[PDB]
């Protein structure tokens, strides 16, 4: 998994 | 003096030193692709991911209502010559702005230096490479030698916004967090951007804004540089642990939170941290220790004591009278601070003079199609806000809807969280 949205 | 030092054309010949066919251990099989050797120990694939991970073989989605919110797709970017000539020149462009400042000029030193250890050797007395730490490369009498190397750039698998930095596991040894380090794969593209939104209140909330600015790609591949270099040094935060966000229990890991900096990283309570911190000066003390041990060496691309030099540089280790290696306190905590705290995406948007979130934790507003190769859009400079025109103040170059041209939106993610 950056990027928060994508590891939710 | 820049840090590219050729000006690659995709369609320049190979010549199996710097312009090669590679394959990489992902431990199965592969028709080999064009790589390019930017600068010692990095080299760019544009090629889209279909091989560090052999079940992301596929360019297409998961159905058409399958998917993600901040997520994009398209199967045929970066099939064409001439997409990967202009990958290839958009990700030399961002290593130059990068490192045209001295905080990017730290961090891309620390990398080059960050070479994985060599702890590959069942025998404690022997020094081995770690051969997923390697690619194989074509030499112009078509055999294949083994290249150590610390950073590859390749494209994104089949969801082309999903930027990260992966490396190859070891069936024991964790090489992120045991100080060991692995060569890191980052996926990035520098033909996408994110759009986020000038006021706090409102990047932050998943329902406004339609993404009026655009991120400078040069901060995000910083990022992922950023977490490369902890997973180089073998020091990345195990991804378990995370902070709880205050409507869906919603967490983050350390690991984002430290890689972005500023407020975001001070969320890590201080327990947390000197336990890390303690826990990583003990991995160096057990690389100490096995240099220590190491009496040979196996190959001969170099001298066991060229190696022990090279992660004494690494590593900032102390030597003493027998060329006994330790490890001093104020060297460890002065690299690891150096790799946690001052290489911070938030450190980077004051160096490039940009707008940028104010935090990790902020909802997607857009994503938008650039070209930042021709430099009447984007210099190594600048970024988008061009010197000496309307798009040099109150970072109107990254205004999408001034700078209008240079981006087109192509999915709004507001709304659908
Ligand atoms: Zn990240």
């Amino acid at each position: 998994c950056a990027r928060w949205t994508k590891c939710l | 003096m820049p840090f590219v030092n050729k000006q690659f054309n995709y369609k320049d010949p190979v010549n199996g030193v710097d312009i090669a066919y590679i394959k990489i251990p992902n431990v199965g099989q592969m028709q080999p692709v064009k790589a390019f050797k930017i600068h010692n120990k990095i080299w760019v694939i544009p090629e889209r991911d279909t091989f560090t991970n052999p079940e992301e073989g596929d360019l297409n989605p998961p159905p058409e209502a399958k998917q993600v919110p901040v997520s994009y797709y398209d199967s045929t970017y970066l099939s064409t010559d001439n997409e990967k000539d202009n990958y290839l020149k958009g990700v030399t462009k961002l290593f130059e702005r990068i490192y045209s400042t001295d905080l990017g000029r730290m961090l891309l030193t620390s990398i080059v230096r960050g070479i994985p250890f060599w702890g590959g050797s069942t025998i404690d007395t022997e020094l081995k490479v770690i051969d997923t730490n390697c690619i194989n490369v074509i030499q112009p009498d078509g055999s294949y030698r083994s290249e150590e190397l610390n950073l590859v750039i390749i494209g994104p698998s089949a969801d082309i916004i999903q930027f990260e930095c992966k490396s190859f596991g070891h069936e024991v040894l964790n090489l992120t967090r045991n100080g060991y380090g692995s060569t890191q794969y980052i996926r990035f593209s520098p033909d996408f951007t994110f759009g986020f939104e000038e006021s706090l209140e409102v990047d932050t909330n998943p329902l406004l804004g339609a993404g009026k600015f655009a991120t400078d790609p040069a901060v995000t591949l910083a990022h992922e540089l950023i977490h490369a270099g902890h997973r180089l040094y073998g020091i990345a935060i195990n991804p378990n642990r995370v902070f709880k966000v205050n409507m869906s229990g919603l967490e983050v890991s350390f690991e984002e939170l430290r890689t972005f900096g500023g407020h975001d990283a001070k969320f890590i309570d201080s327990l947390q941290e000197n336990e890390f911190r303690l826990y990583y000066y003990n991995k160096f003390k057990d690389i100490a220790s096995t240099l220590n041990k190491a009496k040979s060496i196996v190959g001969t691309t170099a001298s066991l004591q060229y190696m022990k030099n090279v992660f004494k540089e690494k590593y900032l280790l102390s030597e003493d009278t027998s060329g006994k290696f330790s490890v001093d306190k104020l060297k460890f905590d002065k690299l690891y601070k150096m790799l946690t705290e001052i290489y911070t995406e938030d450190n980077f948007v004051k160096f490039f003079k940009v707008l940028n979130r104010k935090t990790y934790l902020n909802f997607d507003k857009a994503v938008f199609k650039i070209n930042i190769v021709p430099k009447v859009n984007y210099t190594i400079y600048d970024g988008f806000n061009l010197r000496n025109t309307n798009l040099a103040a109150n970072f109107n170059g990254q205004n999408t809807e001034i700078n209008n041209m240079n981006f087109t939106k192509l999915k709004n993610f507001t709304g659908l969280f």
